[PDB]
RNA sequence: UUAUUGGAGGUAGAGCACUGUUUGGACGAGGCCGAAUUCAGACAAACUCCGAAUGCCAAUUAAUU
RNA sequence: CUGGGGCGGUCGCCUCCUAAAAGGUAACGGAGGCGCUCAAAGGUUCCCUCAGAAUGGUUGGAAAUCAUUCAUAGAGUGUAA
RNA sequence: UCUGGUGACUAUAGCAAGGAGGUCACACCUGUUCCCAUGCCGAACACAGAAGUUAAGGUCUUUAGCGACGAUGGUAGCCAACUUACGUUCCGCUAGAGUAGAACGUUGCCAGGC
């Protein structure tokens, strides 16, 4: 549960589902990263349970960070009305994500170890995924 | 020093103890006692300070009081 | 008048042969004397305190005003002080007012000056300033001086402050 | 030690990509005793530079004659297909 | 540790918000003024094509003098050009504009407005 | 309509200098966990130090209908 | 007016965004205001430059005045942008 | 050529550092009787003057460390065409932003004196 402290506006647009990615997409932390390559979104509670399911099988190990803070917040107008009086109240928090990005890097570890563990939570995200290692 | 609006200021002779080192001005008046001419030959009336007698730090005032030291023999 | 012969004859040989400077016209001179006095009343208490300063230094003193008009006292443009420049025959002279000692208690100002090349100071009630009558005044006027130089030292503000007590 | 390439004649169109599948990359190169000319370097030998020295060093070309004593200055590395493009060249002097 | 200002880069930040107002015409020409600690500048210039037409300074040895606000000021502002020069208009960048710099312009509007 | 020149404006893209949102490292700011700044990264319809493709008005411009 | 109608809310002017780099451009799409005020807060001629960040200095708001230094607009413009 | 006055040039020109001098010309100061005036003070504005000083301002010669300008190649977007319901490819023109090669410690008009 992961949530901006302040927001401006709280009912925005969608954001364009297109194109690549902005940048982002060298790993810069951990040795080991988790990038993406189809073009979804993410909706703030798999990226925390894709969290738990991650630290668990390195039995909070070496370090993990994320990179994906979601910004945007989306609405769903309440159960079963007629179309059309002003848009519905937040509900949960969003950052979409363009193929190839990366989503987590991870250090303190073996490649043998590692490499399964991002598997395990790789299965959490309504994403396709592909393990990668520090291009140099 | 734009007219009209203010007191007026002039020399004087501070009478002190000690060489009456005191030519410069200000705003008090009375009767001019003593006029000098090596000092400012205006209203003497500037009566006594304790200026250059004993400074805090540039002289010598009277010795401390008590240690323990002990030389009355109890 | 003495005293400015004094800081053309005594300081001119000393500064420039102890700090060693090389041309004549570099010793630090003394620029102008602020004197602000802060009042605790945003009503009617400085009324009476006009007249307080200018029998230490007859120029008439500003009345200045806030620029905010800040939280929980005063609203904008009141009156809280009183500034008064003093430059030349007047510099020359209120510090050459070397009676502070009327205040007697340890009469040593400060150590520490400020840490750019300035030198502000204190005062508390009708001790210096001794043209002033310790009768019609039940009220402590207490000041806040100050001297700037020239100088770009704070080591050359204390040894230009050599006739002041410290 | 081991590199060599082609004077990439100039106005290329936008086939560009369809001889980027054949395993060459463009570059160019920079240089005190030099003139900006575009050259075509096949990566087959780009598993023979991290073989000399690793990323800062020296390596000769000789796109003709002048074989330029180069440094390699910077990647344009587009992930997914796990290849290099567009690497570009810089002499001493 | 306070440098003192100098005056003359104030009194040229001043002349540019002068200058904005007005320009030489090439046909009702300009002229400024100069002054320093003694001795005190005229051109007049075209603003147009940026030519000048009439230089004439005070310590240009017409012949010497004192006294730099009496007629040593009065002379160049006597000196003048025997041209198509009609009323020109005059810079005044240093202030009192009838008052301070006025040895040039009492005996500008002598023969020369 | 088309070539040529000259122009108006701030989208797609990019970026963090601007108001705002951010996860990491050292940085100070009481008597065992927190209070400004700095390095390396990100996000934006009401964030732009930048900034195209096209369209749009005008050449007393030349070719064609 | 109305994603059929009553119910709720709206009905003219002003400022953004949506609006797709001229102008224009809707929806029960997203945000805010107004139905005045000022004899000087209008006209003119001169002159001056800011909120802050430090650094110390009777009173101490953390911040009511005073100076010094680094401050390109980070302040201000009677009123919302 | 050089010093000064007034122009144009998008800071390529400016700040940041460091060294050099004289005042024939700017300054710094010497004061306030007068011209004028600081909601106060002649520091500033103005006036009267020239014994001092190059430290400062301004001038000149180096330093690319601060900002600023900045090419060739690329990649994203994209008018036109084709194919296709794929968060699409493919072909033909224009073509940035960041980032690197770097250029850069100003340029030039006209006046009066050397
Ligand atoms: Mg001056
Ligand atoms: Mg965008
Ligand atoms: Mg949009
Ligand atoms: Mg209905
Ligand atoms: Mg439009
Ligand atoms: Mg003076």
């Amino acid at each position: 549960m992961l949530l901006p402290k302040r927001v401006k506006y709280r009912r925005q647009h969608r954001p364009k589902t297109t194109g690549r990615s902005k940048g982002g997409n060298y790993v810069t932390f951990g040795e080991f990263g988790l990038q993406a390559t189809t073009t979804s979104w993410i909706t703030s509670r798999q990226i925390e349970s894709a969290r738990i399911a991650m630290t668990r099988y390195m039995k909070r190990g070496g370090k993990v960070w994320i990179k994906i803070f979601p910004h945007t917040p989306y609405t769903k107008k309440p159960l079963e009305v007629r179309m059309g009086a002003g848009k519905g109240a937040v509900e949960g928090w969003i950052a979409v994500v363009k193929p190839g990005r990366i989503l987590f890097e991870v250090a303190g570890v073996s490649e043998e170890v590692a490499r399964e563990a991002l598997r395990l939570a790789s299965h959490k995200l309504p994403v396709k995924t592909k393990f990668v290692k520090r291009e140099e | 020093m734009k007219q009209g609006i203010h007191p007026e200021y002039h020399q004087v002779i501070f009478l002190d103890t000690t060489t009456n080192f005191k030519f410069l001005s200000g705003s008090t008046k009375t009767s001019s006692e003593m006029m000098e001419w090596e000092d400012g030959k205006e209203y003497p009336v500037i009566r006594l300070d304790i200026s250059s007698d004993s400074h805090p730090f540039y002289t010598g005032r009277q010795k401390f009081a008590a240690a323990d030291g002990r030389v009355e023999r109890f | 008048n003495r005293l400015k012969e004094k800081f053309n004859t005594e300081v001119t040989e000393n500064l420039m042969k102890k700090f060693n400077y090389s041309s004549v016209m570099e010793v630090p001179k003394i620029d102008k004397i602020v004197v602000n006095m802060g009042v605790g009343d945003a009503v009617q208490n400085s009324k009476v305190l006009d007249n307080a300063v200018e029998e230490l230094e007859l120029i008439t003193g500003q009345k200045p005003l806030v620029t905010k008009a800040k939280k929980s006292i005063a609203t904008f443009r009141l009156r809280e002080g009183m500034p008064i420049g003093a430059k030349v025959t007047l510099r020359g002279e209120r510090m050459y007012e070397f009676l502070d000692k009327l205040i007697s208690v340890s009469l040593p100002r400060v150590r520490d000056f400020q840490g750019v090349s300035k030198k502000a100071f204190d005062g508390r009630g009708n001790y210096t300033l001794g043209v002033k009558e310790q009768l019609i005044f039940p009220e402590i006027d207490y000041d806040k001086v100050s001297k700037v130089r020239g100088m770009d030292i704070v080591i050359v503000t204390t040894a230009n402050t050599d006739e002041e007590a410290r | 030690s081991l590199k060599s390439i082609i004077r990439q004649g100039k106005q290329t169109r936008s086939d560009l990509k369809q001889l980027r599948k054949s395993g060459k990359v463009p570059a160019v190169v920079y240089g005190y005793g030099t003139k900006n000319v575009s050259v075509k370097v096949d990566e087959v030998e780009f598993i023979k530079v991290i073989r000399e020295v690793g990323r800062n060093g020296v390596i000769e070309l000789g796109v003709g004659s002048k074989t330029i004593k180069v440094m390699v200055a910077d990647y344009q590395f587009d992930p997914l297909k796990n290849q290099i493009t567009h690497i570009d060249f810089l002499a001493i002097n | 540790m306070i440098s003192k200002i100098d005056k003359n880069k104030v009194r040229l930040k001043r002349h540019a918000r002068v200058r904005t107002n007005l320009s030489g015409t090439a046909e009702k020409p300009r002229l400024n003024v100069y002054r320093s600690n003694k001795h005190i500048y005229a051109q007049i210039i075209d603003d147009n094509k940026g030519v000048t037409l009439a230089q004439a300074s005070s310590k240009d040895s017409d012949i010497a003098t004192t006294a730099t606000k009496v007629e040593l000021a009065t002379k160049v502002g006597e000196a003048i050009a025997k041209k198509a020069a009609d009323k020109g208009i005059k810079e005044i960048v240093f202030d009192r504009g009838g008052y301070l710099y006025h040895g040039r312009v009492k005996a500008l509007a002598e023969a020369a407005r």
